[PDB]
């Protein structure tokens, strides 16, 4: 449905808004470094 | 298959299994084995109208041994059948992530032989990788990178097979590994998505263009993705935004926001750049004001609109009419701007354009020079560009005359003596204009 596309749309962003928050985490891991 | 609910996708299942071949008359033609023909008739009994399941192989190697076109039709079509079933599809899926070669010969099979063959095959390949076990980012990129499918995306005439291929994409720009694959795909084959999205700036063209929106988004996602496809096309956002304005459905105007905000979100590399050459160039601004003035029914979409609207009137805060100038005298576009009528503006600019040895005179002259080459055209937009420089022209020479100086050393007023003789009307009054503004009383 439209609403379901919708839904894994904004699903596939927020798997890119995690990528983009791992790479926030990751980037602690470089100043731990 | 995996989108067989679409549209596109049911026509190009319907012409696949318009050329059907019977699995005896395979058999009987020596195209096919009898255990084989049997494993193609409980095949066809079971998805076209007793399932096959382990049985699906030599059915595959029946359809590769028939290499006859009216047999890789009704393979096709019997695949894209069974995707199609529940009961169906899945096993195939489930042996193909289990074997690889099954999935080896699927990917092979799909944009191969017949268009509506290689369209059906393709679907089938689609809806086998939509599991996670099965998926596979190198089948799709095989998939992708094969000759029937750009033909499918670039076929203009052929609406149909772009939204299906358009459909496909987005399905797999799930997997971040396919969404890679995908955005490479779109890197190879932009001027397709381009005229996709100027056709509907400018149904089966509506689902395509709305496939193409969301693939854009999807590959927008990404913020490496979305900056690299940011310099692949300035004017990308400007025709979005067109595209957004002109259509009325509610779920493509939400998409093409979503896709702008992406291109301008923070994530993406030079975000406060991009957002500003896009409220320069493309007049995002204006173009958010209007959408939030304008009644969404949508919520979602309403919020997008308010948000892009919000993250415009940030980015025009720090800018300035200059700005404007700037980014319009690099464009080498201009439609008689009201900074050019202002005379405030060109007071309080005066110094600037003068400022590094004129380079905005230098500027102003060099375009000059090139719409005086241009005035063969003589195009409406041409005269009016060729209007605004002869008027810049003349307020640099009238304030500040140090730059007249610099222009007629540059060929200004040669430029300014050749538009003196050009058919148009207005273009020869701007010349005299600037003729008496130059020497004249």
């Amino acid at each position: 449905e439209a609403e379901e596309k919708a839904k894994e749309i904004q699903l596939k962003a927020d798997q890119e808004y995690e990528i983009e928050k791992t790479n926030i985490v990751r980037n602690e891991t470089n100043n731990i470094d | 298959k995996i989108l067989m609910d679409s549209t596109h996708f049911n026509e190009i299942r319907s012409i696949i299994r318009s050329r059907s071949v019977a699995w005896d008359a395979l058999a009987r033609s020596e195209e096919l084995s009898e255990i084989d023909a049997s494993t193609a008739k409980a095949l066809e009994s079971i998805l076209v109208k007793k399932v096959n399941g382990k049985t699906l192989i030599p059915l595959i190697h029946l359809l590769s041994t028939s290499d006859n076109e009216d047999c890789k039709k009704s393979v096709q079509n019997l695949i894209a059948e069974l995707l199609s079933s529940d009961k169906y599809g899945d096993d195939t899926v489930k042996f193909f992530q289990e074997d690889p070669k099954q999935l080896e010969q699927l990917f092979d099979v799909s944009l191969k032989g017949d268009f509506q063959t290689v369209l059906i095959s393709g679907f089938n390949v689609v809806s086998l990788l939509v599991q996670n076990g099965l998926h596979n980012v190198k089948l799709v990129e095989k998939l992708l990178k094969n000759n029937n499918l750009i033909n499918i995306l670039q076929n203009i005439e052929q609406m149909d097979t772009c939204y299906v291929c358009i459909r496909l994409l987005q399905e797999l720009a799930v997997i971040p590994e396919y969404r890679d694959v995908i955005w490479l795909h779109e890197k190879k084959f932009m001027p397709t998505l381009f005229k996709i999205l100027q056709r509907a700036t400018d149904h089966l063209g509506i689902q395509l263009q709305y496939h193409s929106l969301l693939l854009i988004w999807l590959l927008t996602f990404n913020p490496v993705f979305a900056n690299e496809l940011v310099q692949k096309y300035l004017s990308d956002f400007l025709d979005l935004l067109k595209l957004v304005k002109i259509t009325i459905k509610e779920k493509v105007s939400r998409l093409c926001i979503s896709i702008i905000l992406q291109c301008c979100s923070t994530r993406v590399k030079q975000h406060k750049k991009v957002i500003k050459q896009l409220l320069l160039l493309g007049n995002a601004l204006p173009t958010v004001q209007s959408l939030s003035e304008r009644k969404y029914s949508d919520e979602e979409l309403r919020q997008d609109i308010s948000n892009l609207k919000e993250i415009l009137e940030n980015e025009y805060q720090e800018l300035t009419s200059f700005d404007e100038y700037v980014a319009e005298l690099d464009s080498k576009l201009l439609c008689w701007s009201p900074p050019h009528v202002d005379n405030g503006f060109w007071s309080d600019n005066i110094d600037e354009f003068k400022k590094d040895n004129y380079k905005i005179f230098r500027q102003l002259i060099e375009l000059l020079q090139a719409k005086v080459r241009n005035g063969d055209v003589n195009a409406k937009q041409e005269k009016i560009i060729i209007q605004v420089a002869l008027n810049d022209i003349t307020h640099v020479v009238e304030l500040l005359p140090e730059s007249i100086d610099v222009l007629d050393k540059t060929g200004g007023k040669a430029d300014i003596m050749e538009l003196l003789n050009h058919s148009d009307s207005r273009v020869k009054y701007e010349a005299l204009k600037a003729t008496q503004a130059i020497i004249g009383y």
